[PDB]
Parts: structure tokens; C-alpha cells; sequence
């Protein structure tokens, strides 16, 4: 659950504007996980296409199979914009509620292995 | 006396691969196919 | 939003049946199957051959003179005895067979009992040679799951010997979830369950009881403390 | 497979979700209808659970 | 032999979390009832949610407003953490009009009152606003479950508005645990303990009275063959 998926389908296309990716995902141009680049970041269209307010939010859409937990999406965690994958996500909540403190197991894992 | 198959009997095949039984699980908790039928044994993939 | 599903029923004589509920909203193709399947496959009721009384046979390690088979293997043959009671208040009956050699024992040479049908009449039970004779006392219970011998221990004679019971008369459930769709939405569910009986209880009368079931202890999230 | 064919019923819906993520293993040729990707799983031994 | 009816005992506090156990159950039944509960809690329970939102001088999604630091993705991401209740059964869709003024930090109470509009959660902090910055939303609250991505229903009201993704579902979160309990020499008996997260919009119990009710009615479909 804390391994991310990589895609090769449209690695290494670059577009113009965030939108013009999602409407390559749309046609199945790029993959959801393929590394593109939007103006000069290196991103892909789950970190754009899904930017979720909080883990609940993207571990509910993973009960409802809009994404995997190993799509790397967007989602704000401790006031932090993370671009992690849900199951990243849902093994710091694994941390965070079997020591009871969140800050602390925030400090305890390393999220983005 | 009759004996069956309980938790802690070791079960082995031809290959090397042994183990006891450490939980017997009713039919509707099994793994089972899409035509309904369960399978029998579960065994672990990081024995081989 | 969407109506009532429209309930079809499809049956293959008194064992097989598929039961097709369509449309369904996304996700309850297993929302309801499931339950209905696990449902199905324990707890549903039924009978089985709980102890068998063999004249001059004291213990199931033993053989019997003129019989093929020995007492183990005659147990292991009962047990696939399907016995449907007509009358829902039998909870208890005995099946006698008296049979002298040579001939092949079946099923369908236990005596006649009222409100009793033996639903594979075809089945063998026990090979008798010349000079062989056989002469047994069945019992068959109504109960529900998987009772060992060791629990029951039901001995109706001195020489009786406990039979472990599968009660459960359903075989075999699956459930299908197809995509179907109703309108301009395409993400509705088709479930169609499918369920294998043994016949003494139809698959019809299966799920009406495993619906009941669910029902009930869907009345039980009530009244909170 | 072909059993379920002639009884009338298709690809399940929770198959279907098997096979998008057995293309992403790897596992089956993308582009190929559920039934040949069923297959293809079914040669190595392996089957939707 | 028939075992005897379980007990339902509740531990709710406040209005978002509550624990529910049902004891004893017979083998299995524990999955057999939780399983189908947790799957009607996270996708059936009626609910609320924004999904449009309409912001002046805002082209795209993935841009930002002068004199806010919040960019339109956080207020977005904010405004889905916004809980409305209904006070009208027939009410379907209402809009919430915000115009504020900088230095200001804008929050949910600000929205302009609607009748037989509620909202839950008042406090919930939308933007930071700093002096000369003029902000004017007009966010769209429809009536769902379970949870829709905007690209699936793409509602957009005006020109230039913003589909968002809506959290229909009241039901933050479901975690049911079957643990093996006893009743005298009887000891495969489970005991059922279903936790529910609520954004307090609905109790947590009356997520879980929504959702038994809801898996009743379904099994009244069992009728009336062909
Ligand atoms: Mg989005
Ligand atoms: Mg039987």
C-alpha cells in the first residue's frame, strides 16, 4: 500500500497548460501516473486531476474506486499540499492513531519511501 | 478413535513446503471461485 | 430514483435456481449477494443422518459378514443421504432397511415413512453378498451448520453410533454483478444469485429464509443502550 | 469460462476491476477483450478470487 | 439452539463519532452484517455537498486571486470541507453568495443566509483575505451520496464556474471490528463493534438507522417473482 505505481504510457510528454494533460488522460494519451511536465514541473494528471481537501476525502474515494492507493494524488495533510498516494496517506493515519498524537508520528515516518 | 483434521495437525506436500493448521475457517469465509466453488487450502506465497 | 428492481426467477427443477435483481445502484451487486451467500452457506436449515444402529455391529471400526463395505464406509455413504421432511413440525425420524444378500442396497430400500421423501433414492449404501444381511436403524435431525458426532453424541441404542451431521442443504451459491443500465446512467448493477441445493429444501425456499434471516438481525440494531 | 458463457452470463463486474489492475501488473495485454485477458491469467495458472 | 438476540449498546459523543456494539452474534454473522452496513454508510447515506463554485476574475482552477493568499485550489479544497443541511425536504439545490472585503479572513459564516439553508460547521475558515482584495464566490450546493469527482458530472452553472469534486456522503469514515466472544460452552459467537464518522450533519446513529433501513428495503426487493 506504500509502494506508488508508475506508468509509462505517456512518460516524458510535455504540454502547455493543466488542463490540456487531463484532456490527454481523457483520450488515454497519458496515464494517470505517467511523469509529464506541465510548464517546467515535473508532475502527472493524478496529482492534478485528484487534489483532495483531506485523507478522509481520498480514502473515500478509494472505497468508491475513483483511485488505487498506490495512484500518487494530491491531498492536504497537516496543513501541508502532499503529492502522495492514498495508502502513504493511510499508513500515517496507521501511525497517527495508534500512538494517539498525529504531530508526533509525523515525525516518526518517512512518507515518501 | 477417528481422527480429523484440527489446528495444530501438520500438513505437508511432495515439495518440501510443511505446516500445521493454524485456523479452519467456514466454507462462506473461504476464497472462492466465480462460480461459487471455495478452495480448501491457503497457502502462504513467502514459503516458496 | 430508480424504482423498485424487477425480481426474475429461474429455476432448474428442485435443486438449482437463479434469482436475478436488476437494476441495482452501483456497489450493491455485493452489498446484497454477499450477505445472501454467507447466509446461505451456514445458516440455513436442514437434515442429516445423525446416528445409525447396525444389528450385531457394536462399533463404526468394524465389518460386517456379507457386506462389501465395512461400518466406516456405510456412515460415510448415509451422510450423503438427502431425507426432505414434508411436515414442517417433524423434527425427528427413523429410517429402517432390511436387506438380505445378494443385492445392491440403494436409498430407495429404507420402509416408507409418512411426511418423509428420500431425495436421491439412487443412491448405493452398502453391497451385500450372499449369506449378507443388513438390518438398520437411520436416524435423521433437522438442524442448522455443522454438528461433529463428538458434540451431539446422539446414540438412540446401546450399539448406536453417532454420525457427524451437515444439516446444510444448499451445495454451492455465486453471485453474478453484470453491467447494466437504465436510462442515460450506466454504472447500475445486475446481481443474479445462483444457488445449488440438494433438493430437500428447494433453492427458492433458500433464499426466502436467508432473506429472513438477514431480515431479523437487521431488527436488531434496535432499541440502543 | 466457456460453461458460463452458454448459461448466459458475461464478464462480472468485479473481474473487470481485476483486469484493469492485472494490466497494470503487467499481467495481460492491454487493449484485449476481458475474456482473452481472463485467459491469458488462466495460462499462468491464475484466476479472478 | 437458536441463539439468543444480541444487545445493541451505543457510544456516541458529540455529533461526528459514535461506536455501536452488537453482541453475541452467531459465527460469521459479524462480517455478514458489517460489510454490507460499511458499503451502504459510504455511498448511500443522503447528504450535501458543493459541486460548483463561481469566483470573479477566476479563468481556471489552477490559477490565483490578487489579495488572497490562498490560490483557487485551497478555498476549493476548503469549500469541500464545508457541511450544509437542509431544513426543506423538497429543497434540491440552493447557491451561497459570499462578497467580502480585505483585510478580512473569510469564513463559512459569512455566506449570505438562505432560507431553510443550515450551516453546520459556521467556524470553517475559507480564505485570508488582505487589504484592496475584493472577493465574490457563488458556490453551487446540490443534493447526492456517495462521492462524485467533478469530471463526472461536470456541473457548471455559469461561465467560467469551476466544477468540484462533492462529497455527498455524511460518512467520513467506517471501521467495524468482529471480535470472537462466549456465551457459556458456546465460543465461536462473535461480537460486532461498528465505529462512524460523521460530518455531523447526520448523527452517527442515524447514519446507521439510514443505512439498516436502507438494506431493509433492498430486501423487500425479494418479492413478487418475474
Ligand atoms: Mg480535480
Ligand atoms: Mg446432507
Amino acid at each position: 500500500i506504500t509502494q506508488v505505481r508508475k506508468e509509462k504510457k505517456g512518460a516524458g510528454l510535455e504540454f502547455a497548460t493543466p488542463e490540456e494533460a487531463l484532456a490527454a488522460h481523457e483520450r488515454g494519451e497519458v496515464a494517470l501516473n505517467a511523469p509529464i511536465k506541465v510548464a517546467g514541473r515535473e508532475t502527472s494528471v493524478g496529482r492534478l486531476k485528484y487534489v483532495f481537501a483531506n485523507p478522509d476525502e481520498a480514502l473515500l474515494a478509494v472505497a468508491h474506486g475513483i483511485v488505487d492507493l498506490q495512484d500518487v494524488v494530491t491531498v492536504r495533510y497537516m496543513g501541508k499540499r502532499l503529492e502522495t498516494s492514498p495508502g502513504r496517506i493511510l499508513f500515517a493515519r496507521i501511525v497517527a492513531e495508534a500512538v494517539e498524537d498525529e504531530k508526533v508520528a509525523w515525525e516518526l515516518i518517512q512518507l515518501d519511501v | 478413535q477417528k481422527r480429523k483434521l484440527q489446528v495444530g495437525d501438520k500438513l505437508a506436500n511432495r515439495h518440501g513446503n510443511k505446516g500445521v493448521v493454524a485456523k479452519i475457517l467456514p466454507v462462506e469465509d473461504m476464497p472462492h471461485l466465480p462460480d461459487g466453488t471455495p478452495v480448501d487450502v491457503i497457502l502462504n506465497p513467502l514459503g516458496v | 430514483k430508480l424504482k423498485a428492481p424487477v425480481f426474475t426467477v429461474r429455476t432448474q427443477g428442485r435443486e438449482y435456481g437463479e434469482f436475478v435483481l436488476e437494476p441495482l445502484e452501483r456497489g450493491f451487486g455485493v452489498t446484497l449477494g454477499n450477505p445472501l451467500r454467507r447466509i446461505l452457506l451456514s445458516s440455513i436449515p436442514g437434515t442429516a443422518v445423525t446416528s445409525v444402529y447396525i444389528e450385531d455391529v457394536l462399533h463404526e471400526f468394524s465389518t460386517i459378514p456379507g457386506v462389501k463395505e465395512d461400518v466406516v464406509e456405510i456412515i460415510l455413504n448415509l451422510k450423503e443421504l438427502v431425507v426432505r421432511f414434508l411436515n414442517p413440525s417433524l423434527q425427528t425420524v427413523t429410517l429402517l432397511l432390511k436387506a438380505e444378500g445378494p443385492k445392491e442396497v440403494k436409498a430407495r430400500d429404507f420402509l416408507p415413512v409418512a411426511d418423509v421423501e428420500i431425495m436421491n433414492p439412487d443412491l448405493h449404501i452398502a453391497t451385500l453378498e450372499e449369506g449378507g444381511r443388513l438390518n438398520m436403524e437411520v436416524r435423521v435431525d433437522r438442524g442448522v451448520g455443522y454438528v461433529p458426532a463428538e458434540k451431539h453424541g446422539i446414540k438412540d441404542r446401546i450399539n448406536a453410533i453417532p454420525v457427524d451431521a451437515v444439516f446444510s442443504p444448499v451445495r454451492r451459491v455465486a453471485f453474478q454483478v453484470e453491467d447494466t443500465r437504465l436510462g442515460q446512467r450506466t454504472d447500475l448493477d445486475k446481481l443474479t444469485l445462483r444457488i445449488w441445493t440438494d433438493g430437500s429444501v428447494t433453492p427458492l425456499e433458500a433464499l426466502n429464509q436467508a432473506v429472513e434471516i438477514l431480515r431479523e438481525h437487521l431488527t436488531y440494531f434496535s432499541n440502543p443502550q | 469460462f466457456g460453461k458460463r458463457k452458454g448459461e448466459g452470463f458475461g464478464v462480472d463486474k468485479r473481474e473487470v476491476e481485476v483486469l484493469r489492475r492485472a494490466e497494470k501488473l503487467g499481467l495481460v495485454t492491454p487493449g484485449k477483450t476481458p475474456e482473452e485477458q481472463l485467459k491469458e491469467l488462466f495460462l499462468q495458472g491464475k484466476v479472478v478470487l
